[PDB]
């Protein structure tokens, strides 16, 4: 019954940073006589103190003093948890500023009085807002942490230097803390920052790996997305956590030197890494500094180029040593750069998705006033892929325009004026219309949340769809007791339909792998450029991502539009569908209209496999329809399902929810109507009635044709595989 | 917007014989954020701008305003009109001043006019003038009245001890008072509005308020692209939201 939730109890020491537990409850949450824990209370106040046996304490309760109680924002009988904390480390710079009711009496130098034999050699691990009373002259001062850089992890080093500028805290927002670290202000890649975490956390803290490694892992990883994501973020995240030299270096101010000293400042700035032992350097859009070989003009940035091959060979294993570095694309650097021993493992960050957006915008919400009028889940959904800085714009702009929409004060603005940001819901809309998509363009990389809703038909075909892509995602070791090599690649023919599409979401998200479309418009797109390499990216993006769903739409709509079977992006799409591996469960899913039409050698035997037509939806299956109308415009009851189950014999799917949302549009305009008699004059009626439905009957024909399904069952019959 | 547009005023009489001295309310300058040494922009009929200082009244009325005959003739109104005023925080000192007096002014008088009237009349005075504003000075048991010819500062500005005053032979006279040169503003900008507002905030918020931007914690303006056909006034509306906000604008 989640045995981190403890009770606040008094301590017996007198120690500010010592909390005392019971023996049996330190074993059970793997920790030391002297670990690191993480104490959560209330008003989101956290703190770090070493944990001592005691024989004394509960089990169930934990002792801690009133500097700490008062610290967590809690009062004696409140519940703390505890989590297993051990990368908590020593800190930089520490600026500490006194509260000033406690300050009256002394002046003079209270660095060598009390913060030097306070932190002489005890390891005292705070946190940011921390009010810790010190003793000494026969009195006792409260002093409150500005900022330390490893903000949530540190421990008090005797080699960190106190800033300690005597002066009260000012009453308004001109705090002295910029810019530190965080594990909580990297916004929502999390599923990659394990990855990165993995590969360079190992280069932190054992050097005695070498040995059995023989050579390191890592030696250098690029860090490639669109623009606007954090490359910088990432970078100062994974420094000061650790525990290094950071160096930041931008490839403007590389090539910014003149002739003589663009030379300089690449041995010197690798070796001014070189006089500390780690290294975490990271390089700022060093796309600019390494071009393509064509791209380049002038040879002033090829000898640039040489020197970094130069130092990136010469700097091998030379006491753990790596480089970090950030690009656009693969294709965009040179692809010389790309040797193998060097630059290696080029993972990917992508555009965050609706959760990462959300988390995004609570981080930079945590430090404005709220006003909670706003619960801000739902504007993560209107969006469709906004990037980070256009968020932190977006936050901004939005705090912004609220701030304009009330009056300016008397001249010249208190905390608490600045504690007034009433934003509303409209405030986030007018600041959502001021925007613009500046990652639009990019392949939109998510997992969906289909989960089985709008196919209420296809018994045994998704049994197919199931034991073929999800049973080798939960255990492939299946196919390998006999022999199995799985047909990654699937085709969805019949009518025309979006809920082949919904059936490879709900497929994706069974999986809870991330899922890329391919869009037939930019296949076709792709077809009148000529452009056959942005597929090679397509399929460079797609490995990357493991396990992956990779969906293409009308494929026969190619060779239909051809007007220049025969295509430039068909022999490119076979070449790329032959060139892949047999595991990592990248499953390709194929839709299209007129199977007639197609590439004869993609029905070949082979890569693609199974052939499975997609009926007409069940009318007597419309629960599940109306089910998905169930939400965007909720139907009130007294209606009738078996109304839209009684003629409806042959109507399409999205055509009976647009048709359900045409009638939801007539009760909208009938709401208008009421509100323009209701303002006339001097409820919006929710409910739909049966009238909006017969209009939506008798305004809805299918789009089904006889020959196009005598032909789909000349197909069927063509490829006939039936019991006798 | 706000009710009958709360700028425009009644002219009145006044208790005060100083030319360049305008009276008004208390709460009214609390209103239109008015101090008790600050300079203001009138604006009346037939186009004609007037720059003046607001002072502090007493016996003023609320929706009114108490001035002498001198900006009364020099707005080109009489008794009864209405009239507005606008705040004119960003004022510059004078660098040379020429002035002229009328023909009919200096009939039967000879010599300097410097260090009998424009000397005495200014002072450490620090009165604020426009291009064409008449102001009648006293001495010598006469009223004279001069004209301002060109400023500097060609608008607007306010007389500095350091500024040299040109009061040179064969003055001009009263005339049609042409208008030939300027320096631009906001309403030497056209037709922007949908853009110009939004420029005009994410300038406006920059001013004065360093505190705000740390409530934000970063700077939403930190680069502005102004795309265009060439010649859409871009240079016109960059030295436009320079000039009336208070900045050093250094064009490269
Ligand atoms: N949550 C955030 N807070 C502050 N800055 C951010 C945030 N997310 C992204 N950024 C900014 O986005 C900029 C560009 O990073 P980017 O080039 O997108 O990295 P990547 O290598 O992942 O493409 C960075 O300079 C960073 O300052
Ligand atoms: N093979 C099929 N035959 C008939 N209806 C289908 C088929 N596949 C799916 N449907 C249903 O018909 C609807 C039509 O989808 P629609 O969006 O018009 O197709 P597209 O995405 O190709 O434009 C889908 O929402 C789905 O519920
Ligand atoms: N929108 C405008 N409104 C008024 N005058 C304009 C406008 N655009 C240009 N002008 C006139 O054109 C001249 C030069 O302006 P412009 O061509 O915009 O300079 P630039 O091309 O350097 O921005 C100015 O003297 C100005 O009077």
């Amino acid at each position: 019954n989640r045995p981190n939730r403890l009770i606040v109890d008094e301590a017996i020491n007198e120690d500010n940073s010592v909390v005392s537990l019971s023996q049996p409850k330190m074993d059970e949450l793997q920790l030391f006589r002297g670990d690191t824990v993480l104490l959560k209370g209330k008003k989101r106040r956290e703190a770090v103190c070493i944990v001592l046996s005691d024989d004394t304490c509960s089990d169930e309760k934990i002792r801690m003093n009133r500097v700490v109680r008062n610290n967590l924002r809690v009062r004696l009988g409140d519940v703390i948890s505890i989590q297993p904390c051990p990368d908590v480390k020593y800190g930089k710079r520490i600026h500490v500023l006194p509260i000033d009711d406690t300050v009256e009496g002394i002046t003079g130098n209270l660095f060598e009085v009390y913060l030097k034999p306070y932190f002489l050699e005890a390891y005292r691990p705070i946190r940011k807002g921390d009010i810790f009373l010190v003793h000494g002259g026969m009195r006792a001062v409260e002093f409150k942490v500005v900022e330390t850089d490893p903000s949530p992890y540190c421990i008090v080093a005797p080699d960190t230097v106190i800033h300690c500028e005597g002066e009260p805290i000012k009453r308004e927002d001109e705090e002295e803390s910029l810019n530190e670290v965080g594990y909580d202000d990297i916004g929502g890649c999390r599923k990659q920052l394990a990855q990165i975490k993995e590969m360079v956390e190992l280069p932190l803290r054992h050097p005695a790996l070498f040995k059995a490694i023989g050579v390191k892992p890592p030696r250098g990883i690029l860090l490639y997305g669109p623009p606007g994501t954090g490359k910088t973020l990432i970078a100062r995240a994974v420094a000061n956590e650790t525990g290094a030299f950071f160096f930041l270096i931008n490839g403007p101010e590389i090539m910014s030197k003149l002739a003589g000293e663009s030379e300089s400042n690449l041995r010197k700035a690798f070796e001014e890494a070189e006089k500390n032992a780690p290294a975490i350097i990271f390089i700022d859009e060093l796309d600019a500094i390494a071009p393509k070989r064509e791209k380049t003009h002038g040879e002033v940035e090829r000898r640039i180029v040489s020197q970094l091959l130069t130092l990136m060979d010469g700097l091998k294993q030379r006491a753990h040593v790596i480089v970090m570095a950030a690009t656009n694309r693969p294709n965009s650097i040179d692809p010389a750069l790309r040797r193998f021993g060097r630059f290696d493992r080029e993972v990917d960050i992508g555009i965050p998705d609706a959760t990462g957006r959300l988390e995004i915008l609570q981080i930079h919400t945590k430090n404005m006033k709220l006003a909670d009028d706003v619960d801000l889940e739902q504007v993560a959904n209107e969006t469709h892929g906004h990037v980070g800085a256009d968020l932190a714009a977006l936050c901004s702009e939005a705090a912004l325009q609220a701030i304009r929409k009330k009056m300016d004060l008397i001249d010249l603005i208190d905390a608490e004026v600045m504690n007034s940001l009433a934003v509303t819901m409209d405030d986030f809309r007018w600041a959502l219309s001021q925007s613009n998509p500046s990652a639009l363009r990019e392949t939109v990389v998510e997992v969906p949340q289909v989960t089985w809703e709008d196919i209420g038909g296809l018994e045994d075909v998704k049994r197919e769809l199931q034991e073929l892509v999800q049973y080798p995602v939960e255990h492939p070791d299946k196919f390998l007791k006999f022999g199995m090599t799985p047909s990654k690649g699937v085709l969805f023919y019949g009518p025309p339909g979006c809920g082949k599409t919904l059936l490879a979401k709900a497929i994706a998200n069974e999986c809870q792998a991330n899922f890329i479309s391919i869009k037939g418009p930019e296949l076709l797109t792709m077809w009148f450029g000529e452009s056959e390499a942005n597929v090679r990216e397509i399929f460079d993006k797609a490995r990357q991502a493991a396990p992956c769903v990779l969906f293409f739409d009308e494929l026969d709509s190619i060779a239909k539009a051809r007007g220049g079977a025969a295509d430039r992006v068909i022999n490119q799409i076979l070449t790329e569908m032959d060139g892949m591996s047999t595991k990592k469960n990248v499953f390709i899913i194929g839709a299209t209209n007129r199977p007639d039409i197609i590439d004869p050698a993609i029905l070949r035997p082979g890569r693609l496999d199974q052939l499975i037509y997609i009926p007409l939806p069940d009318e007597k299956s419309r629960v599940a329809i109306l089910k998905a109308n169930l939400r965007k415009s909720p139907v009130a009851k007294d209606v009738d399902l078996e109304f839209l189950a009684k003629m409806t014999n042959g109507f399409s799917g999205a055509d009976l929810t647009e048709i359900c949302q045409r009638a939801c549009k007539l009760a909208i305009r009938e709401s208008i109507e009421s509100e323009i008699r209701r303002e006339r004059e001097r409820d919006p009626v929710p409910e739909i009635r049966r009238d909006h439905f017969e209009e939506a009957m008798r305004f809805a024909r299918r789009s089904v044709s006889d020959n196009d399904i005598r032909k789909y069952e000349m197909f069927a019959q063509t490829l006939q595989q039936s019991r006798g | 917007k706000q009710k009958n547009r709360p700028n425009r005023l009644i002219v009145d009489e006044a208790i005060n014989e100083d030319n360049s001295v305008v009276s008004l309310s208390q709460p009214k300058m609390d209103e239109l954020q008015l101090f008790r040494g600050d300079t203001v922009l009138l604006k009346g009929k037939k186009r004609r701008e007037a720059v003046c200082i607001v002072l502090s009244d007493d016996t003023c009325s609320d929706e009114k305003i108490r001035m002498n005959r001198v900006v009364r003739n020099n707005l080109r109104v009489r008794l009864g009109d209405v009239i507005s005023i606008q705040p004119c925080p960003d004022v510059k000192y004078g660098k040379r001043i020429h002035v002229l007096p009328i023909d009919d002014t200096v009939e039967g008088i000879t010599g300097n006019l410097f260090e009998v009237y424009l000397k005495p009349y200014f002072l450490e005075a620090y009165r604020p003038i426009r291009k064409g504003d008449i102001f009648l000075v006293h001495g010598g048991m006469r009223a004279v009245e001069f004209k301002v010819v060109e400023t500097d500062p060609s608008p607007y500005c306010i007389v500095a001890p350091d500024t040299v005053i040109h009061c040179e032979g064969e003055p001009i006279k009263r005339e049609d008072e042409e208008e030939s040169l300027n320096e631009v503003g906001y309403d030497d900008i056209g037709g922007c509005r949908k853009q110009l507002a939004q420029i005009k905030e994410m300038v406006e918020l920059p001013l004065r308020h360093p505190a705000l931007f740390k409530a934000i914690g970063v700077k939403p303006p930190r680069g502005i692209l102004l795309y265009g056909p060439p010649g859409t006034g871009k240079t016109l509306i960059a030295r436009a939201v320079a000039n009336e906000t208070g900045a050093f604008f250094f064009l490269i």
